[PDB]
């Protein structure tokens, strides 16, 4: 069984998002499909379900006026649309096949998830600043949107003693992240952080000194 | 002891009769029957004599049986009931999600006898427990 | 709604330990399901119908319980079991999840090594100054950072985050950023972060003077 979801999205407040979930490996119209979401740092919440044989739905009362689930049986795809988006809707959204299916087959299946970010912010690449004084050094990856950003050191060769921290969301609406590495002081050898922010096509190499 | 058994047994048999009814209606129209998500939902008060909204429904032995099955998720297909536990008549395993009408050795007909064969002992017990009170 | 409350919310143990996590429902429910979740991954079903093992899940995991009280037990923890665990019921609308139980590895106390970083000259060019304080490889997880500018406590201008427990030494690390405008930064001399933690007999201060 595979459940393949559409790619990450960014939306302004008030707008709507439509995520797809393409199903294979089981009788599509034989079982209900669910949606479950998870906001950053938080737990899981069930959003509702749809019966693909007939389009019938049941929604969590919390979302009942904002969510629309539909399906296309010909392509074995379910859609979840969520309207009047607010920042609290920033989350990973999963389509899920579980419930009675698990009794029959002894397992469930989840899609890989779709990150949806709702913010009045617009897509922007970070500035990368050096963090300079066993010694520590690092890179400040500042003022980007949306997540994620990847950081490596010395093209991936330096992993030991590296800490890349969770980003924080600033009052500006933009994210900021630090990545550091600790080394013996006598090393102060060459240290370069490689930053890649795919949504803005900002790929940067910063030599730290 | 006896009186309570008869109540639960009779509720279980009632769900079987609802199922037989659906199958018979399929046999009458020369149609196949779906027993998965595309078939009926057995969690429906109107199937057991209750008005929608009647609070008595959630206290019924019918609801008690259905709502405690391993295959129950707020809803129940005919297959979920037949293959679900716990019930007195055990579990029917390996069922197909649907049975098509055929002119030769009708699957719907074979499904009908599979279900009736399973409910027969249940019916015997109900008759026999009823038979020792009058 | 059926609320599921897990206890404990956070649990420390060692490889080899037997642990039990409890899920209490606000009303009776016919069965409970249990999930494991690791950072950046979808939840993984472990136990379904209260006590059945999902395909391929190690016999180390088991579930039990009835009514309002359900349990997940792991006998002899392996390194891969340190994760977040959720209970979940799909019997009563709306389907609900526990708040989660996070399982961490026990370790000896380690004091944080502390470092402070001044804003770069490149950033100052832009009208903003960020001062960063690093608390490295400490245990346990709880730690307090206070920012002082010319010995005055700062409020509403800092943010912090913490790493997941390290895969090798079982420590945590923390990074805190103080953000001022450039002009504000240039009005003060002494920039300091003050760290308090169980591993430290007294608070550690790291500081620098803007001129130097």
């Amino acid at each position: 069984v595979q459940l393949v979801q559409s790619g990450a999205e960014v939306k302004k407040p008030g707008a709507s998002v439509k995520v797809s979930c393409k199903a294979s490996g089981y009788s599509f119209t034989s079982y209900w499909m669910h949606w479950v979401r998870q906001a950053p740092g938080q737990g899981l919440e069930w959003m509702g379900e749809i019966n693909p044989s007939n389009g019938r739905t049941n929604y969590n009362e919390k979302f009942n006026t904002r969510v629309t689930m539909t399906r296309d049986t010909s392509t074995s795809t379910v859609y979840m649309e969520l309207s009047s988006l607010r920042s609290e809707d920033t989350a990973v959204y999963y389509c899920v096949l579980y419930g009675n299916y698990v009794v029959y087959y002894t397992m469930d299946y989840w899609g890989q998830g779709t990150t949806v970010t709702v913010s009045s912010a617009s897509t922007k690449g970070p500035s990368v600043f050096p963090l300079a004084p066993t010694a520590a050094l690092g890179c400040l990856v500042k003022d980007y949107f949306p997540e994620p950003v990847t950081v490596s050191w010395n093209s991936g060769a330096l992993t030991s003693g590296v800490h890349t921290f969770p980003a924080v969301l600033q009052s500006s609406g933009l994210y900021s992240l630090s990545s550091v590495v600790t080394v013996p002081s006598s090393s102060l050898k060459t240290y370069t952080c490689n930053v890649d922010h795919k949504p803005s096509n900002t790929k940067v190499d910063k030599r730290v000194e | 002891a006896l009186l309570d058994e008869l109540k639960a047994l009779t509720a279980e048999l009632k769900v079987y009769s609802v199922i037989q009814s659906q199958i018979n209606a399929a046999l009458s129209a020369k149609q196949g029957i779906r027993i998965d998500a595309g078939g009926i939902d057995l969690v429906d008060p109107t199937l057991y004599g209750y008005a929608v909204g009647d609070p008595r429904w959630k206290d019924s032995p019918e609801y008690a049986l259905l709502s405690n099955l391993d295959t129950f998720s707020g809803k129940l297909s005919i297959k979920d009931f037949l293959s679900g536990s716990p019930k007195q008549s055990g579990e029917l395993k390996g069922l197909s999600d649907e049975y098509p009408f055929e002119k030769d050795n009708n699957p719907v007909g074979n499904f009908a006898t599979t279900v009736s064969d399973r409910s027969r002992p249940l019916n015997d017990k109900v008759n026999e427990k009823t038979t020792l009170l009058n | 709604d059926i609320q599921l409350t897990q206890s404990p919310s956070f649990l420390s143990a060692s490889v080899g330990d037997r642990v039990t996590i409890t899920c209490s429902a606000s009303t009776s429910v016919s069965y409970m399901e249990w999930y494991q979740q690791k950072p950046g991954k979808a939840p993984k079903l472990l136990i379904y119908t209260t006590s059945k093992l999902a395909s391929g899940v190690p016999s180390r995991f088991s579930g039990s319980g009835s009514g309002t009280e359900f349990t997940l037990t792991i006998s002899s923890l392996q390194p891969e079991d340190f994760a977040t665990y959720y209970c979940h019921q799909w019997r009563n609308y709306p389907f609900t999840f526990g708040q989660g139980t996070k399982l961490e590895i026990k370790r000896a106390v380690a004091a944080p090594s502390v470092f402070i970083f001044p804003p770069s000259d490149e950033q100052l060019k832009s009208g903003t100054a960020s001062v960063v304080c690093l608390l490295n490889n400490f245990y346990p997880r709880e730690a307090k950072v206070q920012w002082k500018v010319d010995n005055a406590l700062q409020s509403g201008n800092s943010q912090e985050s913490v790493t997941e427990q390290d895969s090798k030494d079982s420590t945590y690390s923390l990074s805190s950023t103080l953000t001022l405008s450039k002009a504000d930064y240039e009005k003060h001399k002494v920039y300091a972060c003050e760290v308090t933690h169980q591993g430290l007999s007294s608070p550690v201060t790291k500081s620098f003077n803007r001129g130097e």
